[PDB]
RNA sequence: CAAACUUUAAAUGGGUAAGAUCCAGUGGUUACUUCAUUGAACUGCUGGGAUUAAUAUGACUCCAAGUGGGCCAUUUUUGGUAAGCAGAACUGGCGAUGAGGGAUGCUCCUAACGCUUGGUUAAGGUGCCAAAAUGCUCGCUCAUCAGAUACCAUAAAAGGUGUUGGUUCAUAUGAACCAGCCCUGAAAAUGGAUGGCGCUGAAGCGGGCUACCGAUACCAGGCCAUUGCUACUAAUUAUCACUCGACCUUUUGUAGCAAUGAGUAGGAAGACGUGGGGAUUGUGACGAAGCGUUCGGCGUAAGCCUGCGUGGAACAGUCUCUAGUGCAGAUCUUG
RNA sequence: AGGAGUGUUCCUGUUUCCGAGCUCGGUUUCUGUGAUGCUGGCUAUCGGUUCCAACCGACGUC
C-alpha cells in the first residue's frame, strides 16, 4: 500500500516542478504461451525450454536483464507476456500453486496446501510462508532465482472470452495477442484463472 | 449499461519521449505528440513507428515519460471537425481532407476509419490521422456539412424498421406491419 | 465384496471384416496392413484394444452376483473354499457325473459355500 | 566443383589495400608459450607454412613451439562429434588472441578482493551484474511539440 | 501435449533385479538389501549393487593378488565380491581375514593352514553390520580375452586391438595393411 | 561378410 | 534413371539427435611435440628418481 | 488422498496458509460498513483528501491548458507552412 | 551498368573464453635453452578461493536390426518460354499420423491421440442444409453473364459524362489528375456449379462491437498401463485420533506419490493357444473327446469357463522339457 | 461422501470474557480432521443375449 501511495506523491511533485517522473521499469515479468508445439524452428523450440514453457496456456515468472529480453525477441510470437501485479500474482500461487520437490532426476510437483513444504525447501533464504513467495515475486528479492524455480510452472485453462487471433500481435490494429502488453496481460490471465 | 455496440473504442493519449542519455550528449530536446489508439500500450508502438519517419530514434534508444490520457472538454454538445489524414493507396500515398460531426473527437475518429475502409478500401494498418482541429460552422468547406447547419432543422422520420428487442421478435404475426407509422 | 462395478466397454472387439466373409472368424487381429484404417485409426470404423479399456484391479474377474468364480472338480477341492466362501464362488465342472454332482453340492452347502451351477443334471 | 589446398581462396587469401609487401618486425616478435590461446589468421604473403583454409580465422590452444612454427590444438564439428585437430603452422600466420584478457584482469582483481578481507570475513560474493531494468527520477528540459508528417513525392 | 525429450518416462541402464535361480544368492541380496534400506551405510548400498552382477564383473581375484592390497592395512577384512583363486607362484601365503562369495579348493586350504580365516557374507553381516573397518575389492574388469578385441578396430592407425583371427603365425594377417613393403602400414 | 567376425572357411 | 546426385536434408537434425564434445582432460597429450623437447622431459623425470 | 482442499475459500483450511488473513477480512467487511471504529478512519483519511482535492483542481485545468494551447499553435503553425509554398513555387 | 569488377560494407549465421581440470608465492629436477639459477616444461610445499555473467538442467563400453528409389511447403536459388519440369541451400512437414477446419483433397491452418464425466478455447464460423446472429453499428455496390474468404483451382494491357469520394488550378459554372466499387475488354466443345438452395435496407464488398458455437488442444476429476521416486524383519505394519469388523504383499512383490501415454520398417518385454515327453493333481458308459446353439459369464485382447442338445470312449488342470506349434491372401495345393 | 463404534483428551476453526504488553496466555458452549441425513416406489422393474429401426459418421501389396 505505502509504496503504491509513495510513487504517486513522486510523480504529483515532479508534475509540480515542469518535469515529468519516468517511472521504474518493470523488473519481473509473466510470460505464456500462445501457440503450439508443431512447426518450430530449433532455436525458438529450445528457449521456450529455458523457461519451462513445454505447452500450451502455461505461465512462468521470469526476470529482467539485458539476455533475457534478447532471448524473447526470438520467441515473441509464440508468446504472449507482461508485467504482472500484486492480484495476480497471490492469484496464481493460491489457486494454480505447485511446487517442485526432489533430487535431480525426479521432483514430483505438490501442491501448496501448507507452508511446512516451503519452509523446508527454501528455509535457507528466509522464507518460510507462502506470503514470502508473494514478497520475493512481486519486489523481485535477492532470492527470486532461487523461489522461482521452487515452482513448477503454472499450468492455466484456456481464456473464459477467447483470444482474437493468435496470428497477429497484440499491437497492429487488428488487435491480436502475441507480443508483450506492458499491463493488459493482467486482463487475460484473471480469465486463464 | 452504456452501449458498446454504437463506438469503436478509440481513446486520445498524449505521448512523450526524449531519446536517452549519452556521455557525448547529455540533456536531448524531449518530444511531444498526440495519437489516437486502443490503448495506453498501443499508442506508445503508434508512437515510435511516427518518431521513426522523423527523427533517428527507436524504442532500444529511445525512453518514454508519460502517456497522458487527454479526453474531450464538454462531451455533452454538438460539434463540427476538420480530420486531416493520410492513407496508402495500392498505386500510392494520399493526404485527404475529410469533416466529420459528432459529440466527441474519439467518436469522430470512430466514424472516420469506418467511412475511410468503406468507401477507399483504406486497411486499418495505412491510415495515420495527422490532427483533428475542433471547427465553426462557418469554416466547414464540405457540402453535406452545410445542408444540417441552421436552427429550425428538421427532419421527417421515414419508413419505420425497428429492431425488435430479442424475445419481441417471433417468426409469425398476424396483422403484416405498418411501415409510414404516423 | 460386491464393490461398484464399472465398465468402460461391454462391446466386444469384432475382428475387422468379421462380418464380410465367413472364412474371417471374429475373434480380435490387429490389421497389420500397410493401408488399412483400423490401425491407421480413422473416424466410423472398428475400434482397437488399448490396455487404456482395463477394468479396476479391485473389480477384475468378478462376477454380477460379487464373488469370483472359482471351478472345481472333485469334493476334496471344495474344501479349500472355506474361509474364503464369501469371496468366492464356486463352479462346478464341465465333465462330472449326476452321482458326483450329487456328493459335491451336497457337502457344498455343509460348509455353506455357494454353488454357481445349480439344478446342474436333474 | 574442384578441390584444392587453396580453392575458392580469392577474396579469403587476399592481402588487403595498400597493405601488400612482407610481414613488419614488431609482429614477429611475439612469444607463444605453450598453454596460451591463438587465432589462427593466414596472410597470403608467406607461403610458408600456411595453414589450410578452413582452419584460417580459428582460436585454438598452443600445445607445441617448434623452432618455426607453432603447433595449435583447434577444434572441428564432423556431424556427429567435435574432434580436438593439432596443425603446425608458421610464426606468421598465428596471432595472440584478445579473447581471454577479460578473464585475466578480472582475476587479478577478484582474487585480490577476496584476499584483502581476511578478519572481516570476506563472502563478497564477487560477479559481474547484466544492466537490466532502470529505476526512476524525474526529468526536465526544453520540449517540442510533433505531429506526423503529410506525404511528399519528390 | 508437451515439448518433452522422449516424454521421458527416462530408464536406468544398470540391471534392476537378480537374474540367477541360485535360491542362495537371492537370499544373500534379500539380507543385503533389509541391510543396505534400513542401516544407511554406504558399504551395503555398494555389496548390494555388486552382488546383482553377472559372471564377467564376478572376477576371480588371486591369494597374490590379495595380499598386496591388503598390506599395510593387515588387521581389516578383505571383502571381495568375487571368487578367490590360489596363485602357484605365491609360495608362503599371508594369513589375512577374507570374506567373499567362493573360494577353490586350494585357495581354502592355503588361508585356512597359514592362519587365516574365511568368511561367507552371511558371517560378515554379523560381525561387520555397517562395514565398519573393511576394505572392499574387485579384480579388473578389462582383462581377459574378449576385452583385448574391443576399442578401435584393428585396421585403424594407432590403435592395439586384436583382430578376430581363426590362427596365429605368419599366413595369416600379416601382409597387407600390416607391412609398408606391402602396400601400406596402418 | 558383414561386421567383425572371423572371415569364415 | 537418374536419381538425385547430393543432399544435406535431415543431416543436422541427425547429427543433433545424439555432437559429442571430448572430455577434457589434465596435463596435455605430448603426441607431436619435439623429440629433442621429450628427450629432456624423460631426463628431466629420471633425476628425481 | 482424497481430495486437495481449496485457499481463497473455505475457511479453516485458508487460515493455516497465511494466518494474517483472518484479521484482514475482518478489517474490510466491517470498513465498508457503518460499525463505527474502523469506519471513523476510513471518513478521516476520505475528507483529508477530499479538501486536498480542492485545493489543487486550480492548477488541474492549467494542465488541460497547456496541451491545448500547445497544439493549437502546431495547427495554426503547420497551415501557415502551406501558404507560404503555394505563393513562393508560383 | 557488371555471376567470372571493386575503394567501402550491413542483417542473419560461425569461432574461442567466462575459475576446484583455478590463481599467486617459493624450492628442486634437466643431455634442452641462455652470455649467465637466465628461461622452458614438469614436479614438492605454503598461502588465496566453494559454484567467480543470465536462464534451464543429472551427465562411456559392448552387441545388433531396419534403411541407403524419397516427395512437399515458406524464404534463398541455377537451367528453361514455361511446367503438378529438372538441380541445389536453411528450417519445418508428408512418408510412419489420426482429430477439428479449408464443401471435396497424403504435404495449407489449428493441433498432435491411453479409456472417459464436467468446464474453456483454437483454427474457423453463426439465413437454411449445419451446432451458433435473419444480432447490433457505419460506409460502398444494381451487374440483359454482380459478387462472395489465404495455399486454390486463372485473368491483363486499354477504356467508361455509371456512381462515390479525394488533389489542384480557373470564373456560380468550367477544366485537369488520383483511386473505390460496378460495367466493357472476357470465345469451347455431355448438363452444372461462391459446395447447394438461394441472397440486393444482403445471406455481397471494406470496417467496427458484443455475445455465442466450435477438436482426441488447454483445465479439474475417476479408472488402466509405463517410467521414476519413496516405505515395508529382535516379522502380531493393524486402516497416519483410538478399539471391534471387512478387504490386503509370494521385495523374480505389494502399498503410496508425481509425471507421462500417436506410430510403418525395426528392436525388446510379459501373456494367450496347439501336438508329444517327465513329474503331480484329477474327470469319465449314471456318458470322455468333438460338434451346434439369442442359457450365459470373465478377460484391454490373444483366449478361457459354462447351461442345454447331439455324441458314444477316452480327456484335462498345474510346474517343467520338446517341436513337423497358430493363416484371408502366395494367377498357392487337394477336395 | 456410507461395515461398526465410542468423542472430543490433543489438534485447526468459529465464541463466552478474564488478565498481561493490534499481540500472547487461561477458560465455557458450538462444529470439523472423527458428517451421511431423512423418505418413497418395485420385490416385477433394473439388467442381459439376440434381431430390427432412427440421427450422425463410415470409399492384401509395391
Amino acid at each position: 500500500r505505502k509504496e503504491r501511495e509513495n510513487l504517486i506523491k513522486l510523480k504529483r511533485e515532479a508534475k509540480a516542478k515542469g518535469g515529468f517522473y519516468k517511472e521504474p521499469e518493470a523488473k519481473v515479468i509473466l510470460a505464456t504461451r500462445i501457440k503450439g508445439i508443431n512447426k518450430l524452428a530449433p532455436k525458438p523450440k529450445m528457449i521456450l525450454r529455458l523457461f519451462r514453457l513445454r505447452q500450451l496456456h502455461n505461465a512462468v515468472f521470469i526476470k529482467v536483464n539485458k539476455a533475457t529480453i534478447e532471448m524473447l525477441k526470438a520467441v515473441q510470437p509464440f508468446i504472449t507476456y507482461g508485467y504482472p501485479t500484486l492480484k495476480t500474482i497471490r492469484q496464481l500461487i493460491y489457486k494454480r500453486g505447485y511446487a517442485k520437490v526432489g533430487k535431480p532426476g525426479a521432483h514430483s510437483r505438490i501442491r501448496l496446501q501448507a507452508n511446512d513444504i516451503v519452509s523446508q525447501h527454501l528455509g535457507k533464504y528466509g522464507i518460510h510462508g507462502v506470503e514470502d513467495l508473494v514478497h520475493e515475486i512481486y519486489t523481485c528479492g535477492p532470492y527470486f532465482k532461487q523461489a522461482n524455480n521452487f515452482l513448477w510452472p503454472f499450468k492455466l485453462n484456456s481464456p473464459r472470452k477467447g483470444f482474437t487471433s493468435k496470428r497477429h500481435g497484440y499491437n497492429e490494429p487488428r488487435k491480436g495477442d502475441w507480443g508483450n502488453r506492458e499491463e493488459m496481460i493482467n486482463e487475460l490471465v484473471q480469465r486463464m484463472i | 449499461k452504456a452501449d458498446p455496440t454504437l463506438q469503436q473504442k478509440i481513446s486520445q493519449y498524449q505521448v512523450v519521449g526524449r531519446k536517452q542519455p549519452t556521455e557525448a550528449e547529455p540533456n536531448p530536446s524531449l518530444f511531444r505528440m498526440r495519437l489516437f489508439a486502443r490503448n495506453k500500450v498501443l499508442a506508445v508502438s503508434k508512437f515510435w513507428y511516427l518518431l521513426k519517419k522523423m527523427k533517428k530514434v527507436k524504442k532500444s534508444t529511445g525512453e518514454i515519460l508519460a502517456v497522458n490520457e487527454i479526453r474531450e472538454k464538454r462531451p455533452t454538445f454538438v460539434k463540427n471537425f476538420g480530420v486531416w489524414l493520410r492513407y496508402d493507396s495500392r498505386t500510392g500515398t494520399h493526404n485527404m481532407y475529410k469533416e466529420v460531426r459528432d459529440i466527441s473527437q474519439n467518436g469522430a475518429v470512430s466514424q472516420l476509419y469506418a467511412e475511410m475502409a468503406g468507401r477507399h478500401r483504406a486497411l486499418p494498418s495505412n491510415i495515420q490521422i495527422i490532427r483533428v482541429a475542433e471547427i465553426k460552422a462557418s469554416q466547414c468547406r464540405r457540402a453535406h456539412m452545410q445542408q444540417l447547419f441552421d436552427s429550425k432543422l428538421k427532419l421527417p422520420a421515414i419508413r419505420r424498421i425497428f429492431p425488435t428487442p430479442k424475445d419481441k421478435k417471433s417468426v409469425f404475426c398476424a396483422r403484416k406491419p405498418t411501415l409510414f407509422l404516423h | 465384496v460386491k464393490r461398484s462395478i464399472v465398465k468402460k466397454r461391454v462391446k466386444s472387439f469384432p475382428r475387422f471384416q468379421s462380418d464380410r466373409y465367413k472364412r474371417v472368424k471374429s475373434s480380435w487381429r490387429k490389421p497389420k496392413g500397410i493401408d488399412c484404417r483400423v490401425r491407421r485409426k480413422f473416424k466410423g470404423t472398428n475400434t482397437m484394444p488399448n490396455i487404456g479399456y482395463g477394468s479396476n484391479k479391485k473389480t477384475r474377474h468378478m462376477l454380477p452376483n460379487g464373488f469370483f468364480k472359482f471351478l472345481v472338480s472333485s469334493p476334496k477341492d471344495i474344501e479349500l473354499l472355506l474361509m474364503h466362501n464369501t469371496k468366492f464362488a464356486a463352479e462346478i465342472a464341465h465333465n462330472i457325473s449326476s452321482r458326483k454332482r450329487r456328493e459335491i453340492l451336497e457337502r457344498a452347502d455343509q460348509l455353506n459355500v455357494l454353488v454357481l451351477n445349480r439344478s446342474a443334471r436333474l | 566443383t574442384s578441390f584444392g589446398k587453396r580453392a575458392r581462396t580469392r577474396q579469403k587469401f587476399s592481402k588487403g589495400f595498400r597493405r601488400h609487401g612482407m610481414p613488419a618486425v614488431s609482429r614477429l616478435l611475439v612469444i607463444h608459450k605453450k598453454g596460451d590461446y591463438v587465432d589462427i589468421v593466414c596472410d597470403p604473403s608467406v607461403q610458408k607454412g600456411m595453414p589450410y583454409s578452413y582452419y584460417h580465422g580459428r582460436t585454438g590452444i598452443v600445445f607445441n613451439v617448434t623452432q618455426r612454427a607453432v603447433g595449435v590444438e583447434v577444434n572441428k564439428v564432423v556431424g556427429n562429434r567435435v574432434i580436438k585437430k593439432r596443425i603446425h603452422v608458421r610464426l606468421e600466420h598465428v596471432r595472440k588472441s584478445r579473447c581471454n584478457e577479460l578473464f585475466l584482469r578480472r582475476v587479478k582483481e577478484n582474487d585480490a578482493a577476496h584476499h584483502e578481507a581476511h578478519l572481516k570475513g570476506e563472502s563478497i560474493k564477487t560477479k559481474r551484474q547484466i544492466p537490466g531494468p532502470k529505476p526512476g527520477c524525474f526529468v526536465s528540459g526544453t520540449m517540442e511539440v510533433l505531429e506526423p508528417a503529410p506525404f511528399v513525392e519528390s | 501435449g508437451i515439448d518433452l525429450e522422449r516424454n521421458g518416462r527416462k530408464k536406468k541402464g544398470g540391471r534392476r533385479t537378480v537374474k540367477s535361480q541360485n535360491p542362495y544368492l537371492r537370499l544373500l541380496v534379500k539380507l543385503y538389501q533389509f541391510l543396505a534400506r534400513r542401516t544407511n551405510s554406504r558399504f551395503n548400498a555398494v555389496v548390494l549393487k555388486r552382488l546383482m552382477n553377472p559372471k564377467r564383473l564376478k572376477a576371480p581375484m588371486s591369494l597374490s593378488k590379495l595380499a598386496r592390497h591388503m598390506k599395510g592395512k593387515e588387521d581389516h577384512i578383505a571383502v571381495l565380491v568375487g571368487s578367490v583363486t590360489d596363485d602357484i607362484r605365491m609360495v608362503h601365503a599371508p594369513k589375512l581375514t577374507v570374506c567373499a562369495l567362493r573360494f577353490s579348493e586350494t585357495a581354502r586350504r592355503r588361508l585356512e593352514k597359514a592362519g587365516g580365516e574365511c568368511l561367507t557374507f552371511d558371517q560378515l553381516a554379523l560381525r561387520r553390520p555397517k562395514g565398519s573397518k573393511c576394505v572392499l575389492l574387485r579384480a579388473a574388469t578389462k582383462s581377459r580375452e574378449a576385452d583385448k578385441h574391443f576399442g578401435a578396430a584393428p585396421g585403424t592407425p594407432g590403435s592395439k586391438a586384436r583382430p578376430y583371427v581363426r590362427s596365429t603365425g605368419r599366413k595369416f594377417e600379416k601382409a597387407r595393411g600390416r607391412r609398408k613393403s606391402r602396400g601400406y602400414k596402418n | 561378410v558383414s561386421k567383425n567376425n572371423v572371415l569364415p572357411n | 534413371a537418374k536419381s538425385k546426385n547430393h543432399t544435406n536434408h535431415n543431416q543436422n537434425k541427425k547429427a543433433h539427435r545424439n555432437i559429442k564434445k571430448p572430455q577434457r582432460k589434465r596435463k596435455m597429450s605430448t603426441k607431436g611435440m619435439c623429440p629433442k623437447f621429450l628427450r629432456n622431459q624423460r631426463a628431466c623425470k629420471r633425476g628425481m628418481m | 488422498r482424497g481430495q486437495k482442499k481449496n485457499l481463497l475459500k473455505n475457511h479453516a483450511v485458508l487460515c493455516r496458509v497465511n494466518p494474517a488473513a483472518r484479521n484482514l477480512k475482518i478489517l474490510a467487511r466491517l470498513a465498508q460498513t457503518e460499525g463505527t471504529k474502523q469506519r471513523a478512519l476510513v471518513l478521516r483519511k476520505k475528507q483529508a483528501n477530499r479538501e486536498e482535492h480542492k485545493k489543487h483542481r486550480q492548477s488541474a485545468r492549467r494542465f488541460a491548458a497547456e496541451i491545448r494551447q500547445a497544439f493549437s499553435d502546431k495547427m495554426a503553425a503547420e497551415l501557415e507552412a502551406a501558404a507560404r509554398r503555394k505563393a513562393e513555387e508560383a
